[PDB]
């Protein structure tokens, strides 16, 4: 039906990978379905840590979609996230569906990065924000059906 | 596979290696042919009546045959045939010579609740078994068996100390730690090799990942300089001469 790439983007402490954990390793596979037409994810994991920022590329080549996930409670990694979809929004190709996650919502009075900051910011680059939580499941069922949905 | 009966594909796998082999070398045109052929030989197996009758490890068991013992004949054609291939190999061995003898987990970012006693020998010596293999078949599990040795050490590690299980925060960097301390020799050319040859259908899913994973490995490995690595642009190069001292 649909062989589907997504990408994991964002630093370590956005904890994409404590995140995946309850979609169910650095690798998923995951045939999804939705409204008759049916997607297989391939899910990539990426090393979170500056230096090896570079290397990205050779991950997201060839995408079919990416989600860039950060961390509220510490402010500096919602602009590492910034930079990402910037950096998606030039070097993948242009048909690639993004979303934006927001990690770590799971400390109930922590969070330091709003949900208008984000959720504007999102809507002004043409993809969807999510506030996920690995703690209370909350958001991981949910994120990649939206971008199912949204696929060639 | 000698069957009274097969003598058409026979004919066709030689006529093959001889049509290919004496082409000039081209890595693109090359491996274009040869993934060209496999396909003309996939549906030929499995058409020819004599043959009704197989499941579908029986069909791949049967391309792997055909991906081994024809690239057996054409490895000295296909592997390291152009001569910044071999430099490659060369530039990479001499800096992964002389860095493994001076890194530590931290310079990569391994956590202290990730470290291995043995500095993960038994991942490396599946590494070191690549030249021992001709079929890119055979090469990539080399390479598929230093990751599994990984995670497994890893996945204990993150019950060890209470984690959860790891991600490429934790295999990435671990993987390239063992590549030095490895030093898988023609490496450049071998994950060429294995990109260019193996039945590109097979090239799929959990492997192709841990494919680009260690190929990433390749490339950091070979850009390595002070910054890279996390050290004084003075301890770095100090290091680099003693290591060549060694």
């Amino acid at each position: 039906s649909i062989n589907a790439k997504l990408v994991l983007l964002g630093d370590v402490g956005a904890g994409k990978s404590s995140l995946v954990l309850r979609f169910v390793a650095a690798f998923f596979s995951q045939t999804l379905a939705v409204n008759d037409a049916t997607v297989k994810f391939e899910i990539w994991d990426t090393a979170g840590q500056e230096r090896y920022h570079s290397l990205a590329p050779m991950y997201y080549r060839g995408a079919a979609a990416a989600i860039i996930v950060f961390d509220v409670t510490n402010q500096a990694s919602f602009e590492r996230a910034k930079k990402w979809v910037q950096e998606l929004q030039a070097q993948g190709n242009p048909n690639m569906v993004m979303a934006l996650a927001g990690n770590k919502s799971d400390l109930l009075d922590a969070r330091k990065v709003t949900a208008e900051d984000a959720q504007t910011y999102a809507q002004e680059n043409g993809l969807f924000f999510m506030e996920t939580s690995a703690k209370t499941a909350t958001n991981v069922k949910e994120i990649f059906y939206e971008i199912a949905r949204r696929l060639p | 596979m000698r069957k009274p009966s097969a003598g058409d594909f026979v004919k066709s796998i030689k006529s093959f290696i001889v049509s290919f082999s004496n082409n000039a070398p081209d890595p693109e045109k090359d491996c274009a042919m040869v993934q060209e052929f496999f396909s003309k030989m996939e549906a030929a197996f499995r058409a020819h009546p004599l043959w009704s009758g197989c499941s579908e490890e029986e069909l791949d068991s049967a391309g792997d045959g055909l991906e081994k013992y024809v690239m057996t004949k054409l490895f000295t054609r296909v592997f390291a045939s152009n001569t910044e291939e071999v430099i490659a190999d060369e530039k990479l061995f001499q800096k992964m010579s002389l860095v493994q003898q001076f890194i530590s987990p931290e310079n990569l970012d391994i956590q202290p609740t990730f470290q291995n006693e043995s500095s993960w020998l038994l991942a490396q010596k599946e590494l070191q078994k690549i030249n021992m293999y001709k079929a890119p078949r055979d090469k990539l599990v080399c390479i598929l068996n230093c990751c599994k040795v990984i995670n497994n050490l890893l996945l204990n590690a993150s019950i060890a100390s209470n984690e959860n299980a790891p991600g490429a925060d934790e295999f990435l960097p671990v993987l390239i730690y063992v590549t030095i301390k490895a030093n898988p020799p023609q490496l450049h050319s071998n994950l060429l090799y294995i990109q260019r040859y193996r039945r590109e259908s097979k090239l799929v899913g959990e492997a192709a990942y841990f494919f680009t994973n260690i190929l990433s490995a390749e490339s950091f490995i070979s850009n390595i300089d002070a910054k890279s690595i996390s050290l004084d642009e003075a301890e770095f190069e100090k290091n680099m001469e003693s290591a060549r001292a060694r």
